[PDB]
Parts: C-alpha cells; structure tokens; sequence
C-alpha cells in the first residue's frame, strides 16, 4: 500500500528470534513460509540464519531455499560465524547481510572487517543505531 | 501355457541361438552377438535334456564353437555367456568362461538339437588375423609415495580366517591378530587399492604398512582409534587395545622409514603398469582403440594419486571411515560418483572420477575422504549418503543430442535413447504426412500435445514450428506456443520472403532457423538464399544437399560465416552402396519413375558422389560443424554416434594426421553430436558435455563397443535405460541382454531428470503451468549472434565452388576427392541384423 | 522476574483466586536457555555447533511454566516436525550439563521466548455449530 | 506386413509350438506347457492349410500327442488346448477336449510341416506311473437339513422349454408351469447349489421343494410373493397367481415333512462328496496336494452350510433376491466376494468365502443374502453391487512379502507380482555397482525418485538406505528423507562401530535394521558382531552365509533371541547343483581367479555344504524365519515362493513329520514370506495375510499349479495381473496364456491399490504431498521390540555350534546332515526354460 512489491528479509512469524532478527531458522519454516506467501502479490526472499563457525547446517537452510543467510550480533556476530557464513556464500552465490556485534565483545569494528577477508557483504544499518560495533560501525 | 514373463524371453533368446544356428550351418563365421545367442540356446536345451550338470555345461560350453567358427574379434570380445535354466533340481546358472577355447569347436554338438545339417569345417572361410585395446606404456607405478612407512610381523591366533583390505585403518583389526598395535597406529596396508591380505589360522605373514593421507582422522572399525592421528590419541588407543584385550605384541625393532621414490625400498610397493590399467582403467599416456575402429585416444591428464583409486566392493576402498568419508556435513555428500571413468569430451580427454549432485555434474577430480586420503577437495566426497556406479575400465561421454528429428513414432524415442542419445530436437505431430515430410509441429495445439505427450520421456526435448511464411502473423503464434525454433522446408515453400520473413522473428524471439532449402531453384539457386539469410545466424540442415536443398550446390553454405552447418546420418562415410541406395531412397520418397525423362534427372541432380565425397572431407576439415539424424525422413535415429565415428574412422585412414594419438580428431568428432547441437539450439548452459554446472547425462561405454552398443545412459543423475539380463536371474548378466528402460524411465521419474526447451516468450506465459508438465522447462537463448567460429573444433570457411556439370567441389582452391569405402566399423561385428 | 518461576513459586491465574506451585524444574541453575544480545543463544554457547543437522529443533520455547492435566512444570519445550519433540532442559551438550540430544538448540532453531510466562494444550470445543465462520476465529 | 497385435502374439505362439516340436523330435517327454504350444501351433497350421473345418480339428486334435509323448502329470494337468486361427470363413475357436485322448498320439502328424524328422516311439522314454488332487473322504452331504419340505407335481403346460434354478423362488415361476403354488410359497428347489431342473414342453416331473432361511423375505422374480414369508403375504400371493394367470392347481395330497437327518427321508437330497469337492472345492476332512510337491493341506474348518453355496452364473445361485441380496442398506455390500475359496496362511487352512470392500478383507466366513439364508452375518452380503470373484476349486493366499530386494532394473517387479508377490522390500537405484552388490538407495534424491519411479506399480514398496555409518548424521537424513530401513553391507563396511551406530539409529527412529556382516572377519568374528548388536532386535539377511556374512560361521546368529533370520532362495533347498554353481556365481560377483590360491580359499570359506544341509534343517525346525530373493545379486525374484515349498517339500521326504496331514508344515513355511516379513519390517498390520481389516492383496491357485505359477493377483481389492489368452478371442482362455498386468496395473489404478512405506519421521513432515505421491503412503513401526519369539510359527532357538575346519554344523548337540536331493518339484512340470 506504500508503493513496495518486493520484501527480502527473514522470520516466521512473532517469535522472540524474528523480533530480533531478520531470521527463518529451520528448513521447515522456510518451507512454510514460502507456502503462507504465496498467494499474496509480492515478490519474496527469505533468509536463514548465518550464525555458525560450522557450514554444517548452514548449506541446509540454503538447500531449503533461503537466498540469503543473516548475521545477527543476537545469534552471535563472532569474527569465526563471520568467516564461516561468508565461506558458504562464495559457494551459493547468496548474499550475506550482517548486524555487528554491538558489544565489540569479540574484535571492535577492524577485527569483524578483516574477517570478511575482501568478500562481498551487505552491512545492516551501517549507521548502527540499529546494531553495530560501538561507536564506530559507520566505518564500513 | 501359464507363461511367465521369463519364459517369454527365453523363448527370444532361444529364437536368437536358432538363426545364430542357421547361420553357422550356412558356414558363416559368427559375431559376438549371434556366438552369445548360440550357446546360451544349446546350454537351455542341455539342461531340458536333463542329462548334465552344471559342471558339465560349464566344460561343455567351452566346445561348442571355436577360433574357426568365429569373427577376429569375438575371442576378445567374448569373456563369456551365462544363462539360468529350469534343471531336474529347479533353476540354477551356468557360467561359461572363455567359450572359444579352441581351434575347432565341436559344429555336431553346437547344432544339436536344432536338425540343421552340420557344415564340415572347410564351409567355412579362413582364419584373418581386438577392439578397446589398453595400449599401456611400459613400466611400474610405485603406490603411495612420500608417506611415513613401517613392516611389521603379524599373526592370525583366531581359529578362523581373516582378511583385511587396502584401507582397513590396521590398528582395528580383529582382536586374535597380534601385532605392534602402537606402530599400525594410523597406518593401513600398502597393497594395490582394493585387494587384500588373507591370513590363514595360525599364519605369520610380514606386511609393508603406509600411512593415512588427508587430515588423518580414523573413524570406525572397532572405535579402538577414534579421532585424528595425534601422541594424544595414540595413548587413548593404547589404553583400548589392553583394555579390550586386542592382540597386542611390541614389536622394538620394526624396521621404519617412508615411501621414497627410488629404486628398492623396501618399504615401497608397485604395481605393474599393465595391471594398473586393468584393475583401474588407463592412466596418463595410455591409449584406447575406440571399439573396432582405427582411433586411439590418450588419456591426456588423470586426477589419481596412485594408490588411493575409489574402488567399491567386499574389503575395497568405498567403506566407512575409509574412502567412505565419515563425519564431514552431510549435505555436501555427492549423491552419486562414477569412479575411475575416461572422459571423452571436446574438452579434453582425461582420468577422473566424476561427482553428481541434484541431478547436476558436481565436479570431475580427485574424489574419496579427506580423513584418509591427500587431494580431495570439498566438492568430491563420497560420504555414507553417496551411490556408486564404477566406471573403471570405461569412458564417458556426454548424452548425444540429436538436433534433425521427425516425431513420427515414439519407438524412435526408445531407439534414441538406447544407443546413446539423451536430448531430440525437431519436429512433428506423429506419422503424417507433414511430419514425414519436415521437422515440424504446426499448431499450438500440437505443441501443447508433443510436450505433454513426451513428458513422462526420459530425454530432453525441443519442438520446431513450421517457418514457413511470409508475413510474421502466425510464427509469433507458434512460438509463443512453445517452439523453440522454426523449421524452413522446400516442401511448405523455402522462399526468399518465407527465408526473410522467418529470420527476423528469429531475430525477436531469440530462436534458431533451421533450413531445407529450395532444391528446384524455383525462386532462386543458392546464391539468392545466401543473400536472404542477410548476414543473419541460420542453421542448415543436411548441408551436402542429398536430404535437400538447391541441386547441386548448397554445400556452398558450408562457407558462410554466419551459417552453422550439419550433416544428416546416411551419408556418412561415403561407402559402397551409399549412391545406389540414395537413389532408391530419393525415387521413393519423392514418388518417381525409373522410366522418365524428367524424373531421373531431378534424383541425378539431388544424390551425387562429388558433393558426399566432399562432405566426408568438410566434415574432418571441421567445415561441417554438426551429425544428426534425420529419423526416418532419410535418417537414422540409432546411428547419430556410430555414423561419427565410422566417417572419423575413414578420414583418419584416408587423410593426413590433424594434430602419437588421434585425440584431436576424436575431440573435433565428439563435439559434433555433443557440444554444437547445444550450442546451436540455444540450451549449452544445461547440457551437451561433460562439464561441470551441467546436467548429468552421461553415457557409460565400454571401449571394445565404443559408438556401437553403450552399456548405461544416466539421465539426470540417475540411471534411465541399460543393458539388462534375465530379471529372474541371480546376477544381471545373464542372457538375454538387452538394452531396457530403467527406473528414470518409470512413472514420475523421466520427468524429474529431464527439459522441455521452449523459447522464452512461451515461458514468460508459463506454458510449463499452462500445460499441466512435470518436466522441468527451460527457455533456449544465445542464438541470434553465433557464427561458425562459436561451433567447438569446427569453425572452418573454405572458399567453395561447385561446377554446376561436373559437380565437382573446390574447397580453398582444392579439388575435393576421396575414395568409395567398402566396409565401416562398428557394424558386422556388433549387430544381429 | 529473569527466567520465570522455579520449583516450590506458585502462580495465581489470572485475577482468580488459583494458585499453580511449580511441581518440577528441568533447569540447572545457572544455564538457562535465554536469547538476546549478549545472551545465552548465540553460536557455540548455549547455540550448538557441530551436532548432527538432522537432530536441531526446529523451535525451542524457553523456561516455560506448562499447566497440564500431567503435571505443572517448568522446562524447555522442543518442537520439531510440527510434534512436541522433547521437554526438559534444552542447549548445547558442548558446553552445558544435562541436555540430551533431543533437545539441542542448533543454527537452525527458533526461538520462542517463554520465560514468565505459561504454556498450556490448544483447547478443545467439542459442542461446536458451525453457524458462520467467524466463531472459528474467535475460537482460536 | 501391417501385423495387427494378435498376429505379433500368435508367431510367439508358433515360436513356442515350434521349441515343442524340436523337443518332441528329440524323444523329450513333453511337459503341460509344451503340449500347449505344439497343439495350438499345429491348430493353426491346419486352419492355415485351408482343408479341415472346425469339427475336424476338434477330433484331430486328440489324436497328436499320446501318453507316450508326455509326462506323468500331464494327461491330468492337460484338459485342453484352445486356439483360434483364421479358416477360409474367418475366425474360428477351436477346443480340443482332453487331448491325451491314446496311448501313441501320431508323431507324424504332430509334427506335420515343421520339417522336423519324425522320431520313431522307441526313441522316448517309457511311461512312469497327480498335482493338486483332492483327497475326498467317502460318503455323501446332506443338503439343507432341518427345513420344513414338500414334494409337488410340476406341468410344463408352454410350447417352449422352462429351466428353473436351484435357488429361484417356487412360486415365481413362468405362468406356465402348473402346479400348487400355495404349496410352493416360501419354496425352493432341494438340488445342489447352482444347478436347475429343465422342463421341455407338456414334460411332468415330481420335484423336492424345501423352505428357504434366514429372513425368510422373498423378493424378485415376478413380484407374487414380494414380501416375508407369512400367513398374511401367502394370502396376497394366491390373490395374485390368480388375477395374473399363473397356473395353479391345488395338490389337496401333497406329501410334506422335513428335510431329517436321518437315512430314506424322501424329502431330502443328497450329493455324493467326491462330487461336492468337484463342484464347490473340497469341505472339512478333504487333502488337497500342494502343486507337484509331497504335500497335503486337509481342511480344517468350513464355513459353508451345505447346500448355500455361493456360485454365480445362469440358473445359480447369485441372483437378484437368491443369493444376491435386495434391500439391505446399500453402503453394506461388498464390493467384492470370492467364493468358496480354500485359504492356507499361518493362522489356518479354511473353507470360507472372503469378502472385500474398499480394498480391504472385509470378512471371512459364510457369505450371501441374509433374506433367503440362514447364517450370513451383517458383514457378507452379496449384494447387486457385489463383483465376484469364483475360488470354488482353487487355493487363496496372502500376497507374498519379498524382503530382501535389489532394484536393479524394473523387470524384477513384474517378475514379482507374476509369480505372487505384491509387497517388495530392500534398496538400490537401478544397475549401478553399489545396488548391484547392496540393497541401498543411498541419497534422500534417491529416495525420492524410487518412490516417483515406483508410483504407479502395483505393489507395496519400502526402500531401505545405506546403514554403513560410524556416524549418525547421514542416517537420520535417508530416513528422514523416507528410508523405511537401513542396509549394513560389508561392501560399504560393516564394522562393530557401524553396526552400533546404525542400531542405535534404529532404537530412535523404529525402522528395521537388516544385515550382510564381515565376511572377511576383517575386524571381529562372528562374536565381536553379535556383541556389537547388544541385545538390539536386527534382522539378519542370508543368515546361512553363502551370501554373505562372517566366514564360516555366520549361521550361529539363528539362535540369538534379539535376532530376526532370513535365508535369500537360492540356496533352496540342497540339490545336486547347488555346490557347483554357488561357488562360480560366488568367483563371478567377486572377480577371482580359479588359479590363484587365496581366491579359492576365500571362496570355499564361503559356499559350504555342510552349512547349506543345515540351513534346510533350520528352516524345517523354524530356526530361519523368513524366506525372500537377494533379486539378480545371488537370488531369484520369480522363486521366493516356489523355493519355500520345495525346501517344505523336500524336508517332508526327509525328516519327521511335524505335528495324517501336513498342515503344520504347510503353516509354519507360508508364514516365510508372508507374515513373517511383514512383523520383521513392521507393517504386519496392513499386510501379509489373509485377516479381516488388512488388504486385501490375494492370490489365487490352482492347487495343480499352487507354489509355481498363479492365476490371478488381486492388489487391494482389484485384479492387478493374471494368465490372459487370446485378446482377440470370443473367451479369456485361448493361447497364448500367459501373465500380463491388468486393470489394476494401468494409468492411477496401481497407485491407488498400493501403500509406499515410510519412516515414521519421513511421514511427519508428509514426504507423500513434498513428492507428489498418489500411492497411499504409511509409516512402519513396533520393530525394535521384536525377538526371535514374535516370529510366526518359526520361534526355535536352539544352541548352533560350527567346526572351524570341517564346517560342520550342531544344533542342541545334534550333528545337522542332510542329503542332496537330485530332483525338486515345482519345475520340469511347469517351465518351458
Ligand atoms: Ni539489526
Ligand atoms: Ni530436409
Ligand atoms: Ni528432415
Ligand atoms: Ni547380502
Ligand atoms: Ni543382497
């Protein structure tokens, strides 16, 4: 009604991890949620959740049908997750949207930057009122 | 009769043995077909007899025919023939081994039973002087090279046998064999990948152990090692093994060193290079006759590390936590891998094991478990989740893609399919006469009924319009529908407008023209069809002109930059009875007269020896850039792949070499049927080589019956159709064998593996919905700016003149003759008929 | 007032006069399973990393008191498959005490937030007249 | 040639006549299926020749093979030959009545244009001295005791012959037929269930009435009587046989009574007890041999009331308001009765009618119209919607449950269902190496196509993944992806760590484990497996070992209690060829050498007869539960049933009996392929014998032909496959007969008769809607609890000890030895190959 056709982002509903993250965790709910979508007229993309310094299950909510996977500081935005997720991406072609870890409690905001290590990233809210590196989240 | 399937069947093979009967008695020499057919039929009636047993079969078979009896080829070709029939204790099978095991055969005993008058030996001819020959390159491969090594004595104080393979991790062996565990620790016998060691009871036996490659992590066995091969694991493992009571015996003195690459190590092992080739295949610099031709192609690059080749069977390599990795994320396990295949492909002709995912070619390397093994990457793991279809010893190729196609009968489907062929393009409705006639489907209508009629088909397909036409009005209604090209045909008016007319909806709809030009000359001769493309990227069908076009000169096109040009089959080579037959053909399908002026005069100027002559050389020139049928409108579906070959075959004995090996001849050839036809319909991305993004239609060959008779077609990942034996039978193997639909042709499954191409703008309107299909669709693309440079290993431009009396052909200034073939290859020793 | 209540609290329903008293806590104190920034579910902590992707659930909610006609009890409730999987005390076996496999939040788990509050069975109207549709919506 | 079908199938025919006539020229005793061959071949020859009319050939018919020319069994299993060919004046049908109608037949003739020389009588064998007779006790049945009777004068005052039904109410007769229709009210004919008594014009005859039962409700007919039988509705009747016409005159004299059971009552009929079995199949005391075996299955209870019987066809006993109910609710009807039918399964050998409705047994007992019958219960109305199927005369058995099966190509499956199997169960994904050797499907991509491949089959399908895993990772992904099972192979690796964590999958997820152990003892014996199990329900595959499994032990494991054993057939029983031909199938599938030491060794550690005697005593002791295929990698798909009776039939000749007839035998070896895998799989709830609430997958026998080829497989309530003549034909039963799939076969039919297995875990996330299953889709379940006691009929655990050296086997002290026979049943008799 304000003039938007497409809707990228993740969830499953009011849950206490969608209220705080552009997440749809499990396979299922990818599944489900492109099914509840379907009849309604906008183009959709649903992303996972990129958290993990493991690809395991990673490449299954991708396999799912996730077209992006998110970072979220949340589920753990660690210089490890960071690599780990970006790792998946060169192999999906999927992009990686990020939410720095407020709390600079791993690596302030050099530390997540050269975990990217030169690859593509979407920075969330590079401002970072909404999330980031504290105060300087900007710098991206 | 009750009759069961089974019985059925053999009541074929029986069929099969009594003309190879009749044959033999006629005191001709039997191929590989008929002497299999023969003796399976006499071991079923010995065994009706009553009389034998199946030792005595076993011997018996091995007498029937002999050396005598039998082309050059069969002995190699002929490992043996297995049948299972009903004997007075119930159903049982006779192998038997080597069946021409003499010089003489016993004819009496090899017609017994069929009352045919038994031919004395001097009926038939004299003795002549081995098709997929492995020309190995003398020497010795050493396994396993730059690994930390050690000999340790081990002893078998079980009171039953015990074996361990290649890849067992030996500190899990059986607790009764005893041995320094501490020193086995991570190591795992040094033999050839996939055989074994054998310890009787009570048997000392001294054996050379390596070291694991990879991350050296063991997993399984008994859990004695569990984890990476670490000081602090090996504690761990130390304290199982006394705990558990794992025979364990200190061994201070073991001598310890490494696999070097030099000359007697003792702790080294090699492996005849001979012996590598047959239990693996070929490796790099070894070379493969292609079936019963005169080509060799060299096995240009391997991706094996000598001693870790996957292997899969009772104590080989594929087991879990050996070359069967154990542990890695579970999504990433390849679902299938063929293992250990020669590739033949336009790109290269190489060694390697082949993953497949989702349906799709994964990767083509180095495959195994990276816990164990060095030089496996993250894309080729065989995991627990993994089949496996051996490819050693075999080539793959591609699934042929055969681009002139008349829908007329869908048993021409089954014969595609089965020699090879994964991918159709043409048109049609079924058997009437426009179809007969021109690769063409008229109506929406129909391509609505075509697609929905095949999609249960286990082949990707595309479906041509009629072209046609001048005024653009109804070829945007035909492509719409859902062609994926326009057929121009004589027989509906190949005009200039029509040419025009056509090539500019091209130009919109991003479809290709394929074209049959105007063989009469009626509004133009080749010059003035030239000049209506106007630059623009066409595809011309049957390009020598024998199957059509302007008399007696389109195989001038062949020089257009902007003409993509095939051959149809029948042509090729040019043989012995090629002309006489054309002729028939000709007078038959255009209702002529042997006995008018006018009529012999038309069938002259179509079929003419000068033009197929040049054709067999514009096509090893790579002037010629595509093979295709021309499925019962003056081709033959089955012989896309063996026609390749056999005018290769000819080339390759007439002409000089192209580039110690025929590989570049081979690569130019293959691509004919593979690579260009994708490329020239628009759908390379998804199919017509074995590359990897692509989709996995893949057919296993053996090379002694390389581009006759394929043993496999792979579909999407998943077998489609393949040789197949007695379905009651205790093996596969025995006969009657022939090629069946399997279990990608079944059901849902052939439209899960496969593509309906349409164009884009049928696609835009999702006519896959509209349609009701199950195949996948996918739009063709990339057509309109092609020229003959865009065509794999042949991309030739020959200046070409046609004298219009002589019709003698000049490419570059040379006059183009060649010489009338009297035999081909894969033919006589292949084929019951 | 952090993780709801424990054993031997009591719970008045609503503004009636019923007291619920905490029969049973799964919860060793200390490791319960709360998400947030800086919380308890983020990679490789109370989030497991590296178990089987099969065995994730799908949701987990967290620290619910659930009122049953078997039990009022305070545990963490796994969902999988659309089924209740598992209840009891949920996490990650790596760094935890006490959470068995069936209960393991994974990357790809969802999280429903139940600290304070109680979870009970859908109810079940079996008097039902199908007179219009909307008694359906104000029946769920 | 413009071959129509029935031309292409009558040249297969010929082709058969022919293979006969080749025999036959040999001085081969001829069998029942080619006695068949040759005389309709030479059948159609005569037709062709021009000179012979339908008649002739008729009588020319009998007169080609004699009692010399065939075997023993064959003048009883051959009661004629039909074929129809076409004469001068177009098609006719041909029957020829018992051809083995003389001693000599006349080879001559029988021979006649194949130009085959003619063997003269002393080149045959000489005559030896019945499959499937009926064993009657003597003496004679009662019908319809306990009935008020009246015998009435009847006038057959029409020009034109009346012929009434022994079921048909009197008093409704033709108007003609005069005599006291008062007395007639509520009556019927006292005559054998469906037959009639025919009266020709102005004919007089004196006929037995006796009441009808049940209700008491006459409907039908001619409307008289509609009503319950009572002084009230009598009144109405007489008021209408008078305003209508119908000849009445009143018999004042009448002799009335009832029928007693006593003897010279003149009211009742008696029917001679042989014949009762001829007519309706044999009732409570009679033997029935099972096919050509040693066996005799007596009937243990009939439901039947003698003289009710449930027979359709003119003038009998299924009639609108006979036997065939009108007015009962309409949702009660069975969809489908078979009637009379003798049903063997484990839990009981009966004479019974089976009624079907929505696919299911609905009930088993006495069935027809409750109106007009004592003793039909709510649930076996024959109803006007009611199809029947007619078992008088033949054998019903549950489908039978093959368990062990490779998906090696889709053949194997038609195979299956023609020989009596409607369940399959194992693993694999078409001829690939890894199916070739395991029961696999290993990729959940796998899974789903197998399920989509299979879905319009009409069998039950379960599919089972690759078990060979140290970790549990990749397991709950096959299983979760729909996995019924997992497969532990020794070619995949089966280790203690593999099997514990495979096991431990299994208690989670309530799937069956199934397992092909060590062969090689590579890391433990016998033993170390067995711990490994840990007291965890597994089932073992092959349990006597010649197909795999710890060497040369394996065996032991049929007396473990958590131990669920099957035997693959092959092996079945010990015959004469047995040795021989396992051992070369064993170096065929292994690739050895029979000139290399070790292969030799490893190869007789492998098939060894001291064991295999053993493995036929362990099934007659009920120490094998199961028998199934291992389908073309060692077994037989076509043979599970045949191999089971004669391992019964062979056991019988040997050893003791077991419990004057041999139903104990009979039920303990049914129960091998039919309950018994159905509980080890965990779906004995839907299938696997013949009970009220499970489907109704049914085969039926003829007892001539029972446990080698059946008539008829009914798949969910539905004919899915059976013999089938001449399509063409004026009846179903002219040549050639063999088995084809029918209507439940084609199109949705097979999928809507049938049921997918599942996991529990695959369900639960609705696999059948991801997949686009139409195939009813169920979870399996209650299978890791079971012990070797939940085994029907086939619980023994004795303690088996075996000889490292001799081989030789103990069972609770007993030396196990058992001879070799030189003959089974169930094959020369019935297999043309
Ligand atoms: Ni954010
Ligand atoms: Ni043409
Ligand atoms: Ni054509
Ligand atoms: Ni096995
Ligand atoms: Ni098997």
């Amino acid at each position: 009604t304000s003039g938007i056709t497409t809707l990228v982002g993740g969830g499953t509903g009011p849950t206490a991890g969608t209220r705080a993250t552009t997440c749809t965790p499990a396979p299922i709910q990818m599944k489900l949620m492109l099914q509840s979508t379907d009849d309604l007229p906008l183009n959709f993309g649903f992303t996972g959740k990129g958290n993990c310094a493991k690809p395991d299950e990673l490449h299954e909510i991708i396999k799912a049908g996730a077209m992006g996977l998110k970072l979220h500081e949340d589920w753990g935005t660690t210089p490890a997750a960071i690599d780990s997720c970006l790792t998946i991406a060169e192999q999906y072609d999927i992009q990686v949207n990020i939410h720095t870890d407020t709390l600079n409690e791993s690596g302030f905001v050099e530390h997540t930057i050269a975990a990217f290590k030169g690859r593509t990233i979407h920075t969330y809210h590079s401002e970072g009122a909404g999330g980031g590196h504290a105060p300087d989240i900007i710098k991206v | 009769m009750k009759l069961s399937p089974r019985e059925i069947e053999k009541l074929g093979l029986h069929n099969a043995g009594y003309l190879a009967q009749k044959r033999l008695a006629r005191g001709l020499r039997l191929n590989y077909t008929e002497a299999v057919a023969l003796i399976a039929t006499q071991i079923m009636e010995f065994v009706r007899d009553g009389d034998k047993t199946v030792a005595q079969l076993m011997s018996i078979g091995r007498e029937l025919l002999g050396r005598r009896q039998v082309l050059p080829a069969v002995p190699k070709l002929v490992e043996s023939v297995q049948v299972e029939a009903t004997f007075p204790d119930g159903t049982e099978l006779v192998t038997i081994h080597d069946p021409i095991a003499c010089e003489n055969g016993n004819l009496e005993l090899a017609l017994l039973g069929s009352f045919l008058p038994v031919p004395s030996l001097d009926k038939f001819t004299a003795n002549d002087e081995i098709p997929g020959e492995i020309i190995v390159v003398g020497g010795n491969l050493v396994l396993n090279d730059g690994r930390k090594a050690v000999i340790l004595k081990v002893v078998n104080n079980g009171d039953r046998p015990v074996q361990v393979g290649s890849h067992y991790h030996f500190i899990e062996l059986n607790p009764y064999l005893t041995f320094d565990r501490r020193k086995a620790y991570g190591m795992r016998l040094n033999i050839a990948a996939g055989n074994a060691s054998r310890f009787e009871p009570g048997e000392c036996k001294e054996v050379l152990l390596v070291s694991i490659g990879g991350n050296k992590v063991i997993r399984g066995g008994n859990a004695i090692a569990d984890g990476p091969v670490n000081a602090s694991n090996c504690i761990a493992a130390m304290q199982a093994v006394i705990t558990r009571g794992f025979g364990h015996v200190e061994e201070a003195n073991a001598a310890e060193g490494q696999t070097g690459e030099d000359a007697s190590c003792p702790f080294t092992t090699v492996i005849s290079r001979e012996e590598y080739a047959n239990k693996y295949g070929p490796t790099t610099g070894d070379k493969i006759r292609l079936g019963d031709t005169a080509l060799f192609a060299e096995i240009e690059k391997d991706f094996a590390i000598y001693g870790d080749e996957c292997t899969f069977g009772g104590g080989k390599v594929i087991r879990d936590g050996m070359g069967q990795s154990c542990g890695h994320p579970p999504a990433l396990s390849l679902d299938t891998v063929i293992t250990n295949a020669v590739i033949i492909d336009y790109s290269g002709i190489i060694k390697a094991d082949i993953g497949i995912k989702d349906g799709l070619i994964h990767s083509i390397g180095k495959s195994g478990n990276p816990d164990v093994m060095d030089g496996v990457f993250q894309n080729m793991t065989t995991g627990v989740n993994t089949e496996v279809i051996a490819g050693e010893g075999l080539i793959v190729t591609a699934g042929a893609i055969d681009c002139h196609v008349h829908y007329i009968c869908p048993q021409l489907v089954y014969e595609a399919v089965t020699s090879g062929i994964t991918t159709l393009v043409g048109g049609g409705t079924g058997p009437t006469a426009g179809t007969r006639a021109t690769t063409c489907t008229p109506a929406p209508i129909q391509m609505k009924l075509m697609l929905q009629s095949t999609d249960d088909l286990p082949l990707n397909f595309g479906f041509t319009g009629k072209g046609n036409c001048a005024k653009p009005d109804e070829l945007h209604e035909i492509i719409k529908a859902g062609a994926m090209g326009l057929k121009l045909h004589e027989d509906w008016g190949t005009t200039p407008a029509a040419i025009d007319s056509c090539l500019t909806i091209a130009e919109q709809y991003d479809i290709q023209v394929n074209i049959h030009t105007d063989t009469l000359n009626e509004s133009g001769f080749v010059e003035h069809t030239i000049a209506a493309f106007k630059g623009r990227t066409i595809h011309t069908y049957h390009s020598e002109g024998a199957g059509g076009g302007h008399a007696p000169d389109i195989i001038k096109v062949c020089g257009e930059k902007n003409v993509l040009p095939s051959s149809t089959n029948p042509t090729r080579p040019l043989t012995s009875n090629t002309i006489d037959e054309h002729v028939d053909m000709l007078m038959v399908c255009h209702h002529l007269d042997a006995n008018i002026a006018e009529d012999v005069a038309f069938s002259a100027s179509r079929i003419r020896e000068a033009t197929i002559a040049a054709e067999d050389i514009l096509h090893d020139m790579g002037a010629i850039s595509i093979i295709s049928s021309d499925s019962q409108a003056m081709g033959r579906i089955g012989e896309v792949i063996s026609r390749t070959w056999q005018t290769a075959d000819k080339m390759k004995s007439a002409r000089g070499p192209l580039q110690a090996n025929d590989n570049f001849r081979i690569k130019r050839y293959v691509a004919k049927y593979t690579i260009n036809p994708a490329i020239a319909n628009g759908f390379s991305q998804y199919v017509g080589s074995v590359e990897v993004g692509k989709l996995a239609d893949l057919v296993m060959w053996k090379p002694s019956f390389f581009g006759a008779k394929p043993e496999m077609v792979i579909k999407g990942g998943e077998v489609a159709y393949a040789n197949m034996g007695d379905p009651n039978a205790s093996i596969p193997t025995p006969e009657p064998v022939k090629m069946r639909p399997m279990y990608g042709a079944l059901g849902k499954a052939g439209g899960a593996l496969s593509i309906a191409f349409v164009s884009k703008a049928a696609l835009d309107q999702r006519v896959k919905v509209l349609y009701g299909l199950n195949k996948r669709v996918e739009a063709v693309s990339n057509v309109r700016k092609l020229t003959k440079l865009d065509m794999k290993l042949n991309d030739a431009l020959p200046a070409i003149t046609v004298d219009p009396d002589s019709y003698t052909v000049t490419a570059d200034g040379v006059v183009l003759t060649c010489f009338v073939a009297t035999t081909v290859p894969l033919s006589r020793n292949y084929f019951i008929f | 007032n952090k993780y709801g209540p424990t054993t031997g609290d009591k719970i008045r329903l609503g503004d009636t006069a019923l007291f619920a008293e905490i029969e049973k806590d799964f919860a060793i104190y200390g490791d319960e399973c709360t998400f947030g920034g800086g919380k308890v579910i983020r990679d490789g902590m109370g989030q497991s990393c590296g178990h089987p992707p099969a065995l994730s659930l799908d949701t987990v909610i967290t620290n619910a008191v659930i009122i049953d006609y078997s039990g009022i009890i305070k545990a963490d409730i796994g969902i999988k498959d659309g089924l209740i999987h598992s209840i009891g005390k949920s996490g990650n076996p790596d760094v935890m005490d006490g959470v068995f496999q069936n209960m393991t939040t994974g990357v790809n788990t969802e999280v429903i937030a139940g600290e304070g509050l109680i979870v009970t069975a859908g109810a079940i109207d079996c008097h039902v007249h199908y007179i219009c549709p909307q008694l359906v919506y104000e029946a769920v």
